[PDB]
């Protein structure tokens, strides 16, 4: 469960990515797509070069749905319910490579927001993140 | 598997690396994040928050210890087996450390490294040190097998 | 986080396990102890061997959970919370033992029941030991 | 390093198995189990039920395959990861297979020989069995690093 700091902390942090929150989520899947390419298999029909436009527009659905759910941190597993039947059940991802997007998340959020990512923040946005894949897991 | 640039790139950003800081931050990052770990270091004393932690000398000299141990290996990439030989036996023998734990230090690192680096550690760079963070959590889990 | 099939499947299949719940709690364990030694370190002052008293009580309790989480597999977050809260904040397990403790109980199962356990129940097995994982691991989370 | 001991133990069991059968249960079941990896193979058909994955001539022909290459592995057992070179680059570099998938395989593997073996299949031979399964995922693992 999270604290009222863990709450305070996330929203803070996501107030602080400022405009680039749709930036920041293409960044972290392409971060994720260099390091991890497992979970370019995922995406069979999409363009996942760099700079792709199917990449940029897939950050700030993944941003509008971060952005949700920071706005629903106390219930969160109904805010994302429908998410969570995509993921899960229709797409059929491991609940393994959650844990790759979240990582590549933070790094983006460490690399943009340096003075903001102290270690309260980090841990609780890696809670916040765990809790989502949880939610989109489970 | 490093490549030229992998090798290059490491190199690069290790030599701007203050260790002392990032070893501190690392390690305390570690045990902030995920508390089960401050199960092998019951005795630095108070590791209740991020405060206590982050603020504890003994985090500080420990993190600083192991950061330095991978500079090591970073003089030597062709053979990080090699070079953690030893530590691998220590974590796996002696601590009953889990693998797992091995990639969730090395990925915090990167986080720490992001922290520093801030625009110039690109998508390119941070894949280079996700394999040098593969490849040291592959040469600490050796001794197991 | 289950499905009638599935609930169907683990409540047979447990059922099939019978008088013998705690006796394949305490050779799950055992094969955990074995294939993964780091797991020893949380009982550091249990017999380990094989027949140990210590173990074959400690078996019988892990089974009486599982038991009751099958009792109620639809509100495992409310049946299994108290272990929870020792698991993660007191005994501080890491979560990857978790799975490795699961994989010890489906081995078990399989070899002795290898009837039932057809890749469908197997399945069934599986989500509700994960599901089962995710609660006792939710304190971290 | 495994030990004499597995190493034996791995031998001997094998020789017991019929790889043909145990290859397409092996791979049935963590398609069944593990329903992600079916992604990887779209072009096998009908993966609709466990019914029809378990009767799939695809699925059992491939589980064939697979089981087939561990086994002439078994013949080498001090290195494995230069018999599974090419299949690492093949699984890696064309399928992008993560490597996690390789460990979920053997352990499936594992179930599949406890359910063939019954009590022959005790916990010290297990032991073994799961150190055969870590070698083999690292081997072919190597070409992420
Ligand atoms: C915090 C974690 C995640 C969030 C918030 C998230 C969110 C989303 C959103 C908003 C969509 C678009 C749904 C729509 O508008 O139709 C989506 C689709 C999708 N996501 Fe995620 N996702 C997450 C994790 C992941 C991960 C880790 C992967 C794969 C490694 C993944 C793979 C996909 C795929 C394959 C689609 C469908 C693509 C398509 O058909 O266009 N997601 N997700
Ligand atoms: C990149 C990964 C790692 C590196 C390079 C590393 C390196 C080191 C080094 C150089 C030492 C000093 C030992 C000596 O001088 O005798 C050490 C000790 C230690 N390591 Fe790590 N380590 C790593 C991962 C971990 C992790 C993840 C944990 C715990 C979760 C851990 C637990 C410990 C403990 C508890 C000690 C010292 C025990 C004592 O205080 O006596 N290590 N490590
Ligand atoms: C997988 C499902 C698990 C279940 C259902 C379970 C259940 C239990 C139960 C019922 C107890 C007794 C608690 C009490 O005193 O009321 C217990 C204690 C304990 N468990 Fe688990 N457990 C699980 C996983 C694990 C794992 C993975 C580990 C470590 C690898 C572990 C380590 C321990 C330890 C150290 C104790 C305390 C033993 C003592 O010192 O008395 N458990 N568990
Ligand atoms: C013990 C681990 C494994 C072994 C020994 C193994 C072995 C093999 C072999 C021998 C081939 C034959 C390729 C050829 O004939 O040229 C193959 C192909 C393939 N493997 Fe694996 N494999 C393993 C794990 C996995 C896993 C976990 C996956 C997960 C999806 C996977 C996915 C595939 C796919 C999709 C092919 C395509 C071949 C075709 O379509 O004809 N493999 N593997």
């Amino acid at each position: 469960v999270l604290s009222p700091a863990d709450k305070t902390n996330v929203k803070a942090a996501w107030g602080k990515v400022g405009a680039h929150a749709g930036e920041y989520g293409a960044e972290a899947l392409e971060r994720m797509f260099l390091s991890f390419p497992t979970t370019k298999t995922y995406f069979p029909h999409f363009d996942l070069s760099h700079g792709s436009a199917q990449v940029k527009g897939h950050g700030k659905k993944v941003a509008d749905a971060l952005t949700n759910a920071v706005a629903h941190v106390d219930d969160m597993p109904n805010a994302l319910s429908a998410l969570s039947d995509l993921h899960a059940h229709k797409l059929r991802v491991d609940p393994v490579n959650f844990k790759l997007l979240s990582h590549c998340l933070l790094v983006t959020l460490a690399a943009h927001l340096p003075a903001e990512f102290t270690p309260a923040v980090h841990a609780s946005l890696d809670k916040f993140l765990a809790s989502v894949s949880t939610v989109l897991t489970s | 598997h490093f490549t030229e640039e992998d090798k290059a790139t490491i190199t690069s950003l290790w030599g701007k690396v203050n260790v002392e800081d990032a070893g501190g931050e690392t390690l305390g990052r570690l045990l902030v994040v995920y508390p089960w770990t401050q199960r092998f270091f019951d005795s630095f004393g108070n590791l209740s928050s991020a405060s206590a932690i982050m603020g504890n000398p003994k985090v500080k000299a420990h993190g600083k210890k192991m950061l330095t141990s991978l500079g090591d290996a970073i003089k030597h990439l062709d053979d990080l087996k090699g070079t953690f030989a030893q530590l691998s036996e220590l974590h796996c023998d002696k601590l009953h450390v889990d693998p797992e734990n091995f990639k969730l230090l090395g990925n915090v690192l990167v986080t720490v490294l992001a922290i520093h680096f801030g625009k110039e550690f690109t998508p390119e760079v941070q894949a280079s040190w996700q394999k040098m963070v593969t490849g040291v959590a592959s040469a600490l889990s050796s001794r197991y097998h």
